[PDB]
RNA sequence: GCCGCUAUUAUUGGGCCUAAAGCGUCCGUAGCCGGGCCCGUAAGUCCCUGGCGAAAUCCCACGGCUCAACCGUGGGGCUUGCUGGGGAUACUGCGGGCCUUGGGACCGGGAGAGGCCGGGGGUACCCCUGGGGUAGGGGUGAAAUCCUAUAAUCCCAGGGGGACCGCCAGUGGCGAAGGCGCCCGGCUGGAACGGGUCCGACGGUGAGGGACGAAGGCCAGGGGAGCGAACCGGAUUAGAUACCCGGGUAGUCCUGGCUGUAAAGGAUGCGGGCUAGGUGUCGGGCGAGCUUCGAGCUCGCCCGGUGCCGAAGGGAAGCCGUUAAGCCCG
């Protein structure tokens, strides 16, 4: 799923099989489960970064099986979950990221295109999420508001 | 009908044992970290690009 | 300038880089003895 | 790839289009630009008439050995000289200068030249008030 | 990238008959491609259909039975009066009653036959012959 | 002259590798196109009904001028339609909610001449120095210009200089394209694979607009070995403003800017689905076997790239042919 900006047919992927109940080899209850999340959480991890451990770890697939709900909804209601959402976070930390690298190498046109890129995936969520309430409407990307955010 | 009709997983979950605790534990055989037992800390597979290799199962389950 | 690959041709013609120099001379010389003189 | 705007809610830019590439129709350019009748000396009609000036002969193109005759023309509406093709044989001898004549398309194909008269666009049809081919064959003799 | 599973549907059920396959597999299946299935099991050009569930839109099975030569989405979904379906006819059949034009209607999914015969209009969305 | 002919304006219904024609490449604004389920609304849409859309003109029948044309009676149509209500709700739209297949994020082990910056090297070439050794060297189709007796070419030991990174090196790889090859370190971009990870349609295309963009050229400042437009000489030739030879300025290199062109070519715009495959090769993964137990070898399978061939199919043909120039959706 290079797709947008380089076009090629990647298929790597998860293959979730079809569930309409939980596997019974599993021993963990919702209320566990979720007390898991938060504590993961806690240690700082991201959503992603939870699901995978409990799948790795914990062996549960799919919170969503088990629960009902989902990571992030999980989050906010034990008052947890991130202000702007995780991917536009991870977007704003690469850009700054290279922001720096490109203030100390201006020649660096190659990774000054995938800067232009990772903003224009950036001003696509954005665009998104105003229009969803995940951010405020008056929300705009701008590098260095975006420094002050990530720091 | 075959290999692309409802896509399914390759990779299993599987029942393993630590050597030093010896406690019973799920994990995923295609793991993204290093899967520590929850009980001794110690590594129960080890991470790779894919299947990841696997220490402390000698008693060995998979579903 | 727009350019056309029959031109580029040779069957019945001049070369194309050549037809080309010669209208920018020409352009040049009226340009000259336009703003000028 | 499948052409330009095929949806419900695109007939503005598909109208648009289609009006783009009309004017790369050179046909519908003339016709609305009025181009002909600003290059016309007959001024947008089927005839004309006109005093001849003189009485001229045309080589035929390349592969054909022939003298066409003609005459330079002045056109009355304008004042424009234009060069007609006398049809016939004696049709040069029957015609006079400072005779009123009358001037018709060739034909041709693009209302243009017509044959190995490479660059004559123009019929005489009529001489003093009386037709050229009667001339011709012997009928009607000229008033002047 | 993807727009109309039914056209795509019908494309494949195309290709499929040029090439006598028995049986195709339409993957991003809807409530349209159904209705549009089950027009054309009652005019005789499929046999049979079933839906397949998976985690996704579902798939649907259909087995085929020789009977088309050319299926197709009519895609600019056109509004039809009931007194049209002689031209839209003559523009995507080659015989007076030869095919079926599937209509969508407020009184469901059906043949221009049946629409006429419930002096409804609608909107035209495939063919088939 | 208009229509037709003309599918030579193409909504129906055209084409863009080689015939006219894919922007050099990418990014994105409007616009247009938009995955699946549920609920609602009923704006488009459909049905029914009220009021209007003059008459003439058009179609039809019937009547009157002998028939007809013409005229009248009546039925229908025409006017792009507009509007008042009622009903239906599949599709579209609007609103709400759910989803996860498309896309995005993340993680992991790998791959790669992706880019930038620094350092370290490799021959080769040219110049200077010193030693040797004397009469030619060079170049050509043949010669000459030129260098050389102040010691050349050749050989040897040192120093300096600027460019450039051979063989390995491939229908190889990376990159949007342009393009990218000595090694080492640092910063950095993007992709593939694996993934019961997260988000939950966030997507496609993109007018306009922006960014990048070979060589060459220009401004300024440096550098300048080799090559070398212009120029200068030697030949050749009927001529020779050239091809050959000897030199040689700009330039080629660096820094910062402008220029923004190319047979910038796959002469093939981008996305998505379908329509036999075979055989290579790169990368990742899986499973087996072998092993000198090697980031190893061989076989098979999956994904993704890159090639050849090829039935059907397509096409004017050449040729294309699951990396379509095929069918469909934009
Ligand atoms: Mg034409
Ligand atoms: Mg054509
Ligand atoms: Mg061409
Ligand atoms: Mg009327
Ligand atoms: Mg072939
Ligand atoms: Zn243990």
């Amino acid at each position: 799923m290079a797709r947008m900006h380089a076009r090629k047919r990647g298929k790597s992927g998860s293959k979730r099989p079809p569930r309409t109940a939980p596997p019974t080899w599993v021993e963990y209850t919702a209320e566990e489960v979720e007390g898991l999340v938060v504590k993961l959480r806690k240690e700082g991890y991201s959503a992603a970064m939870i699901g995978t451990i409990l799948r790795d770890q914990y062996g549960i697939p799919s919170v969503k099986l088990i629960t009902g709900k989902k990571i992030t909804k999980i989050l906010e209601e034990n008052g947890l979950a991130p202000q702007i959402p995780e991917d536009l976070m991870a977007l704003i930390r690469k850009a700054v990221n290279l922001r720096k690298h490109l203030e100390m190498h201006p020649k660096d046109r190659h990774s000054m295109r995938g800067l232009q890129l990772t903003e224009s995936k950036i001003r696509r969520l954005v665009k998104y999420y105003r229009r969803t309430g995940k951010l405020p409407a008056k929300w705009r990307y701008d590098p260095e508001q975006a420094k002050l955010l990530v720091r | 009908l075959p290999k692309n009709l409802i896509p399914m997983p390759k990779s299993r979950f599987l029942r393993v044992k630590c050597i030093d605790c010896g406690n019973e534990q799920i994990v995923f055989s295609n793991p993204s970290t290093t899967v520590r037992c929850l009980v001794c800390g110690a590594t129960l597979v080890e991470p790779t690009g894919g299947k990841g290799i696997l220490k402390a199962k000698v008693l060995e389950v998979l579903e | 300038m727009k350019r056309r690959p029959r031109k580029w041709k040779k069957k019945g013609r001049m070369r194309w880089k050549w037809i080309k120099k010669r209208i920018r001379r020409l352009k040049k010389q009226r340009r000259k003895e336009r703003g000028l003189i | 790839g499948k052409k330009a705007p095929y949806g419900e809610f695109a007939g503005r830019k598909l109208k648009l289009k289609r009006k783009k590439f009309r004017w790369s129709d050179i046909r519908y350019k003339r016709r609305v630009l009025r181009l002909k009748e600003k290059s016309d000396p007959l001024e947008g009609a089927p005839q004309a008439k006109g005093i001849v000036l003189e009485k001229i002969a045309v080589e035929a193109k390349q592969p054909n050995s022939a003298m066409r005759k003609a005459v330079r023309v002045q056109l009355i509406k304008n004042g424009k000289v234009v060069t007609a093709f006398t049809p016939g044989d004696g049709a040069i001898n029957h015609i006079d200068e400072h005779d009123e004549v009358i001037i018709e398309g060739i034909g041709g194909p693009k209302g243009g030249s017509m044959g190995d008269i490479p660059g004559i666009r123009y019929k005489v049809v009529k001489v003093n008030r009386v037709s050229l081919k009667e001339l011709v064959k012997g009928r009607k003799e000229k008033p002047r | 990238t993807l727009l109309d599973p039914l056209a795509n549907a019908l494309s494949h059920i195309t290709n499929s008959e040029r090439v006598g396959k028995k049986e195709v597999y339409l993957k991003p299946a809807s409530k349209l491609m159904g209705e549009v299935l089950r027009v054309m099991q009652e005019n005789g050009y499929i046999g049979e259909f079933e839906f397949i569930d998976d985690g996704r839109a579902g798939i649907y099975r259909v087995q085929l039975i020789g009977k088309i030569n050319k299926a197709g989405a009519i895609k600019p979904r056109f509004p039809v009066k009931a007194r049209e379906y002689e031209a839209w006819e003559k523009r995507f059949l080659p015989a007076f009653e030869f095919g079926i034009l599937i209509v969508s209607t407020s009184q469901g999914v059906m043949t221009h036959k049946e629409a006429i015969e419930k002096g409804i209009g609608g909107r035209l969305i495939a063919y088939v012959y």
